[PDB]
DNA sequence: ATCGGATGTATATATCTGACACGTGCCTGGAGACTAGGGAGTAATCCCCTTGGCGGTTAAAACGCGGGGGAGAATCCGTACGTGCGTTTAAGCGGTGCTAGAGCTGTCTACGACCAATTGAGCGGCCTCGGCACCGGGATTCTCGA
DNA sequence: TCGAGAATCCCGGTGCCGAGGCCGCTCAATTGGTCGTAGACAGCTCTAGCACCGCTTAAACGCACGTACGGATTCTCCCCCGCGTTTTAACCGCCAAGGGGATTACTCCCTAGTCTCCAGGCACGTGTCAGATATATACATCCGAT
């Protein structure tokens, strides 16, 4: 239904979070390393969630399954309840 | 009805700041903050009662759970200001 | 030049960096290979984007800092992968 | 399958997996030129 | 009268009742003693008045009456025990701190 | 003189159901003792959680599973559903 | 009266009797359903099963017919799932994995 | 004195055991410092517990405690 | 005579093969007394305890020393410096 | 080191809107008053295990010397990255419509807490034999200069 | 490539001390039965998540030029390694004293429960002003020509 989704993180984008970051100059193999680096967080993530969904019985992630999911992994989030 | 930590907050504020607002959002993240750290703490001294073989959580227990927890000068100001709160307290009835 | 001028309109900002949309239907597709007919609240996608884009930036942190021991200023493949194993996230 | 060779009747090779994967160690200055 | 609460005997401004109702329904243990509530909330009060009057600070060097998010980020990280305190803890909306290595400047 | 409990026996029952020809030392027993009740804690205090966030009073076999499914890596979780199903089902049908 | 154990109505080693009084004792909720220990117990033995096996195995490996801590490391520290569970445990008189980085040994 | 205990030789054999090869002259002191550093910490929180606790002497359980809500949990010592 | 770097192999293989632990005991709890001196005066330690001091002492210096060799390894050198040993630090989440 | 000078930056004022701050019901959660029972403080006793000392052995630590190889600089080459311009694309905003499915209320049973009687499982104490440690002699195997 | 020669591996012999069973015996788990309420389930409502269409305009994309940064090579010198001598303090065996850690029996006072009552703190409305945006201007800064 949906593929290749993952060039949908463009190198213009990769190059801001890196000036964020203080980056002055730039390789031009970083742009896979940081697509793989982000599928895989969010895998992660993402399983945690929905299996806190899964378990209350529902089938819309809330975003309270996301911030449980956060926080069990060391990467707690403000803002959003909790 | 669902409660927060939200007028108390603003209290706090008003007390040190008397001609400050605050934004919906940053209200948000101040009731977070607290609820993290009131976990935080009453974990913490839960397990100390444990250790020791104690059905009851007192003051002492949360004494030595801040002083496990905050670091440096933070857990000397909170344990000279929760004091005087018991002290005050236990005067009054 | 314009690279140090950008680090500094970027920094001072809090906007996020990526755009919506895409980062959506990539979040849509994962939750699909881990469960069918999932539906997602908008503010769950913006938790999602909020956590990414703060990982991105604390890990590019990392690098530079391992760029520069290595006495470079280019961020190469290699200094990340070093940040992600010294973190403890790789071994 | 050979992980075990007894649990009750049964035994402890249905049980335990087959084939675990090993660790891999991360190798800085490849020397791969 | 008879109705004095016990926040006001203590002299704080935070719930001393919300606070032993939590901690009596939160299972923490089986006894729950009398002091705890007042010694909780004193310190829970003292932590969100040190955060609080930095980022107010804050805000009124950006020359704004109002607290938004990158105030209290701005107030976390600058200070080192607070950063300690929070140091795995994420921000909505709150940026970064504007730090450039020294060797990267002309 | 006053009893301590430990897992000792049952951790030698199940070396001598895997490897039949084996002993253990003090120490390596010591070990796997701190192990067991670290993975126990683990596991019951995920599952408090997770009855906590729902709203309910009751631990059942249900949020041990999900706590198993939340703490494991994938392969382990996995053989641990199995075993864990298959314990409880042969449990249900004995008198 | 006293006819059968719960472990042997589950068909385990481990206490389903105690891990119930365990989890009764340990503040965790107000009440405890009749699964919840049978689940537990047949998922902490069959832990212990994998680790013993694998550490059986390393003690074999080295002529010796009785298992040491260094065994232990050794099962742990060489498996990708069981080292991802234990990242933040120390084993006591355990030691380390044997390995050089390439670049050190000398070629040819 | 007593920190002039942990001895060029030890933190030789120390480093032999992670893996180096050749070690700068200057690594002692660094090592000293780190190592004066960590047992600082550890064992503040080691103290607490004894002190909580009403016992003027500092037990295993202790140190294990101390260690475990340091994220450095350690195994063998605890029962 | 071995050239030099030889015997540094023989000897990483040796301390790598043997679990022992290679701090001297007395001078180490000489210095745990005299660090705990500061916290409360007049302790006492179980021999226990100080083995489990010993014991987190030694691991946590061997991992930090196989992080600092990968920071020195990385910029092309094989003697370890002081300044591998902060990176490694700051890195980790230590020094900040 | 010193000027054009073109560009991007920090300086006013106008206006306009939506979010914050305050004011009113009300209802449910917290305070007052009181009773009952067990958790915890306290004194007393036992004895274990921690601190301290002494003498001998010997292995580890400290010191010096020589040399080699590894860190550091200095120089040169080329190619990959940054900057800027013109063209193509798709994100974002505004509006319309349509259900899934979350959230709540009312019933009812099946499931877990609880208590008393019964008894076998698991723990502490005592012995013993074999696995492992240590020592000595003899084949292999790896460094290294020639 | 090849032999000194130093280090590593293998076999056999001796002894000791801790792992593995055996046996009492208490106390925690099992049986059986009672009772009360926590979830499961069914129905109902209405919110918010998903799908589609249209338009605009800012961001993404492709390409060309040139420079500055990464990498490779070479040279020097100094500091760390390997090895032999001399010194020192750690380790071990033995002995002796006493300070706290466990354990037990008593006693009381601090904390659950139970009713009753009333006020504090959520929802719901509503007004006005702080902050954003536009518009024009002044001043720093950076690059090229000297």
């Amino acid at each position: 239904v949906l593929r290749d989704n993952i060039q949908g993180i463009t190198k213009p984008a990769i190059r801001r979070l890196a000036r964020r970051g203080g980056v002055k100059r730039i390789s031009g193999l970083i742009y896979e390393e940081t697509r793989g680096v982000l599928k895989v967080f969010l895998e992660n993530v993402i399983r945690d969630a929905v299996t806190y969904t899964e378990h209350a019985k529902r089938k819309t992630v809330t975003a309270m399954d996301v911030v449980y999911a956060l926080k069990r992994q060391g990467r707690t989030l403000y803002g959003f309840g909790g | 009805r669902k409660e927060s930590y939200a007028i108390y907050v603003y209290k706090v504020l008003k007390q040190v700041h008397p001609d400050t607002g605050i934004s919906s959002k940053a209200m948000s993240i101040m009731n977070s903050f607290v609820n993290d750290v009131f976990e935080r703490i009453a974990g913490e001294a839960s397990r100390l009662a444990h250790y020791n073989k104690r059905s009851t959580i007192t003051s002492r227990e949360i004494q030595t759970a801040v002083r496990l927890l905050l670091p440096g000068e933070l857990a000397k100001h909170a344990v000279s200001e929760g004091t005087k709160a018991v002290t005050k307290y236990t005067s009054a009835k | 030049t314009v690279a140090l001028r950008e680090i500094r309109r970027y920094q001072k900002s809090t906007e996020l960096l990526i755009r919506k949309l895409p980062f959506q239907r990539l979040v849509r597709e994962i939750a699909q290979d881990f469960k069918t007919d999932l539906r997602f609240q908008s503010s769950a996608v913006m938790a999602l984007q909020e956590a990414s884009e703060a990982y991105l930036v604390g890990l590019f942190e990392d690098t530079n800092l391992c760029a520069i021991h290595a006495k470079r200023v280019t961020i190469m493949p290699k200094d990340i992968q070093l940040a992600r194993r010294i973190r403890g996230e790789r071994a | 399958g050979s992980r075990g060779r007894l649990r009750g009747g049964l035994g402890w090779e249905s049980s335990l997996r087959q084939r675990p994967m090993p660790r891999l160690t991360f190798q800085a200055g490849d020397p791969y030129y | 009268a008879k109705a004095k609460t016990r926040s006001s005997r203590a002299g704080l401004q935070f719930p001393v009742g919300r606070v032993h109702r939590l901690l009596r329904k939160g299972n923490y243990a089986e006894r729950v003693g009398a002091g705890a509530p007042v010694y909780l909330a004193a310190v829970l009060e003292y932590l969100t008045a040190e955060i609080l009057e930095l980022a107010g600070n804050a805000a009124r060097d950006n020359k704004k009456t109002r607290i938004i998010p990158r105030h209290l980020q701005l107030a976390v990280r600058n200070d080192e025990e607070l950063n300690k305190l929070l140091g795995r803890v994420t921000i909505a909306q709150g940026g970064v701190l504007p730090n450039i290595q020294s060797v990267l400047l002309p």
